[PDB]
DNA sequence: CGTTTTTTTTTTGCATGTGCCGGTCTCACACGTGCCTGGAGACTAGTAAGCGCTTCTAGTGGCGGTTAAAACGCGGTAGACAGCGCGTACGTGCGTTTAAGCGGTGCTAGAGCTGTCTACGACCAATTGAGCGGCCTCGGCACCGGGATGCTGTTTTTTTTTTGGGTAC
DNA sequence: CCAAAAAAAAAACAGCATCCCGGTGCCGAGGCCGCTCAATTGGTCGTAGACAGCTCTAGCACCGCTTAAACGCACGTACGCGCTGTCTACCGCGTTTTAACCGCCACTAGAAGCGCTTACTAGTCTCCAGGCACGTGTGAGACCGGCACATGCAAAAAAAAAACGAGCT
């Protein structure tokens, strides 16, 4: 009766997707995101399929950096855990909010 | 509510690629959080830039040069 | 038989950039030799990220450099990662590196 | 139609032939080449023009190409950069 | 004598009395709010200077102007920003 | 002959800043609308931080400006903070402020 | 004879500099160190007293402002005390560093 | 020792201003490299204005161009 | 020195992933082709800037006294940090549910291109007042001493928590 | 419960720093002046871009399968974190030493300004091939078997390193 130890699978995963170049966000409830989140701003708006490819490709991007920077934080606080706190002392520092 | 879209199992993902291997609960929420305001602050100039240039279409390139702004420049979308 | 590009030795279009430095409202007047030394110095960085690319392939048993590759050959040199560290290359992930204190005994 | 839109894409295969003659390079690689060069031709270009303003010139000629690479371009980069670039200078005020 | 140094040093002055009649400025104070206009000049030209490139266009327009500050200025400053604009226009327009 | 500045409305130099714009290698040309609308909005802001700037000075029971009061006015405007985040104002310290967990039980 | 606990001069101190607007490097040592490292880059060079004091205005607001962020890394540590590790992490999140 | 003119007591009192209460006696010569690095990085780009303009003489607005480009413009002293 | 326990450590035992061969099928890199527009050319004309020559700004170096700042050492508290111990928040792994992903069709907004035509801005010369450098003055503000006030720390006393007996299953 | 020992709480008390006031004196903000060059005016000419009309690209909607991925629940391990406890690094303050600071004078490097002169680049009209779009081919690489193979965990193998005689000096 089989059962992998807790963090075991995850270390796994981290070196699984760090290897690859894929999105890791499903590609249809990200476009939904930008129309909707575009809207706000001004209606009736049509986007390029590249548009909002380059818009994801970034997102991604940045959200990989931000946890690249937020586990540092973590470690630094001597845990393994990522918190709300360890992204909010990141991105402070980042300068990216007060 | 398309933010809920971007699924745990998702930002879990990202975490991955970015070297994490155990996560809070209340990581998801915040996530989302980081998220919406990136794209906004992202697709606000996007947008800027379509109005500008009188057009009703979002191009890549208008994406490319509101990033180049955000200081987040992008390669091979029309750089 | 001529051309601005075969008398400076390059594969980059000497002529080209002329045009666009006097189009790009950067300076009333352009030097002739401003297009030269430029052309030189943009095929110099493209043959020194073509150089690793092409050995990250080669690295993978593939004829063609991919996305991927290009990431790879940039992050590694410490130098071309400076230069290109607030750029974001689509398709091209993340370096393998995963914290010490994250692995087993 | 589909404009004529110019690129670096045949001066990047002409380069990659050069120093690796066997592999080859997919469309987004390309396209990120030519991101890659765009970027860096207005980066020097652009500090080359606020060279120029700022010491109350109006051409940008070679030598504001090259401070502007010394600025631009970290420390080994910036040297080697120099020397193919003022190579190609040479080698041009040569061949007439 | 000196050289013509040029500045903004006379209608800052202008403005502040406009703000407060009964508040002076030290030299130092005046050198940032020159630093300041001169900043923000360069902001918003070289923001308006790239729209017109985008747009194939070889004229910075007011309707750069605007853009450029919709880009640079946060939120409500932006939007007054530019209603001032698009009064002294106007103005401009109506007086010729 | 009156100045555009006074047609305008405006306190800041309408001509001064059409020659800058013609003179900085913008673009080829430079529109009727784009200096007085650009002379305008720098006239907005450098009224908003004076505005602030005098606040402050007032509140420090001095007549005349001095840095400090500047930075006081700009690090505690939120957006004025945001516009000039990147930049560094000589002579204006920093805003009064220690950490909760530093202050004695 | 009356004695302060350690640290009340030091909130003391905080207040005391978080007021004032003075360059807190002592002026004549500084510029010696501009000149030093000037030497790196081209012998026999002059300097207008601006463009040191230009330098002096800059360098003491980038570490006041790294102090700050170091200080950030420290409580986020649950620690009082800014260490090396604390100034290592601000400049890594800052991307100074590598 | 020019650097080390660049006091333990400077440091601290710099910290003070960023708010810090306690100071590890590490931080004093770690913090003397950081100061190092951050001269270099701008005197090496004022110094390559100065030269470009063929002046002997470094000028308050060669330092301006120099923090503009690190990305730390600052204001009051030209530009 | 041996002789009981424990506390560490070595080697099996399966169960899960990658890592790797062989085919092998598709679509996108590659190269060829023909045609258009952007680079090339030789010309004239003007002026941008290199150079040489002159001005005098302000950067450099030195000196000697004052005193604030750095230094260095003594002492002790309060913080870093290591260990322990407890409760559940996360990770894994199923079985169930969802809707993204795929390939395809059908409709048309609007991206994008062309040609035409003129309102607008560049360029020009004359005109002149705004804004500059230089110069003068006088009150804001830096500096100082003196007294009021607020905040700290110590020692004493009070208040509650907290802890080591004295009987019960 | 009983009772005693701390650990916090409140209290009074001396003390040191900080804050506020008026007084003094210096200099830099402020404003005035006279000259200068940059903005204004009014004129002509060219072309950038506004607009109308036409092409057709690709963005949108919709549909219907096949999974691959999301979701939800069960269960338990390993982590986050609170508590305690020990060692000294770092803070405070004192006495001793240093050199920054200031004000000043003397010297001249070189920043900066002006005038001349010509080599260099912009502008123009003519030519044409390099580089474009478009379109077809063909081999790289992604896909899909199964087959070593490495791992990595559930332990039992044994094998070291402690807890306790040992029994003698
Ligand atoms: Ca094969
Ligand atoms: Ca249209
Ligand atoms: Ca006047
Ligand atoms: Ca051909
Ligand atoms: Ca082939
Ligand atoms: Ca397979
Ligand atoms: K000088
Ligand atoms: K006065």
């Amino acid at each position: 009766p089989h059962r992998y130890r807790p963090g075991t699978v995850a270390l796994r995963e981290i070196r699984r997707y760090q290897k690859s170049t894929e999105l890791l966000i499903r590609k249809l409830p990200f476009q939904r995101l930008v129309r909707e989140i575009a809207q706000d701003f001004k209606t009736d708006l049509r986007f390029q399929s590249s548009a909002v490819m380059a818009l994801q490709e970034a997102c991604e991007a940045y959200l990989v950096g931000l946890f690249e920077d937020t586990n540092l934080c973590a470690i630094h606080a001597k845990r393994v855990t990522i918190m709300p706190k360890d992204i909010q002392l990141a991105r402070r520092i980042r300068g990216e909010r007060a | 509510d398309n933010i809920q879209g971007i699924t745990k199992p998702a930002i879990r993902r990202l975490a991955r690629r970015g070297g994490v291997k155990r996560i809070s609960g209340l990581i998801y929420e915040e996530t989302r959080g980081v998220l919406k305001v990136f794209l906004e602050n992202v697709i606000r100039d996007a947008v800027t830039y379509t109005e500008h240039a009188k057009r009703k279409t979002v191009t890549a390139m208008d994406v490319v040069y509101a990033l180049k702004r955000q200081g987040r420049t992008l390669y091979g979308f029309g750089g | 038989a001529k051309t601005r590009s075969s008398r400076a030795g390059l594969q980059f279009p000497v002529g080209r950039v002329h045009r666009l430095l006097r189009k790009g409202n950067y300076s009333e007047r352009v030097g002739a030799g401003a297009p030269v030394y430029l052309a030189a110095v943009l095929e110099y960085l493209t043959a020194e990220i073509l150089e690793l690319a092409g050995n990250a392939a080669r690295d993978n048993k593939k004829t063609r450099i991919i996305p991927r590759h290009l990431q790879l050959a940039i992050r590694n040199d410490e130098e071309l990662n400076k230069l290109l560290g607030r750029v974001t290359i689509a398709q091209g992930g993340v370096l393998p590196n995963i914290q010490a204190v994250l692995l087993p005994k | 139609k589909r404009s004529r839109k110019e690129s670096y894409s045949i001066y990047v295969y002409k380069v990659l032939k050069q120093v690796h003659p066997d592999t080859g390079i997919s469309s987004k690689a390309m396209g990120i080449m030519n991101s890659f060069v765009n970027d860096i031709f207005e980066r020097i270009a652009g500090e080359a023009s606020r060279l120029a303003h700022y010491n109350k010139r109006s051409t940008i000629t070679s030598r504001e190409i090259q401070t502007a690479v010394r600025l631009l371009l970290p420390g080994e980069l910036a040297k080697h950069a120099v020397s193919e670039g003022t190579k190609a200078v040479t080698k041009y005020t040569s061949a007439k």
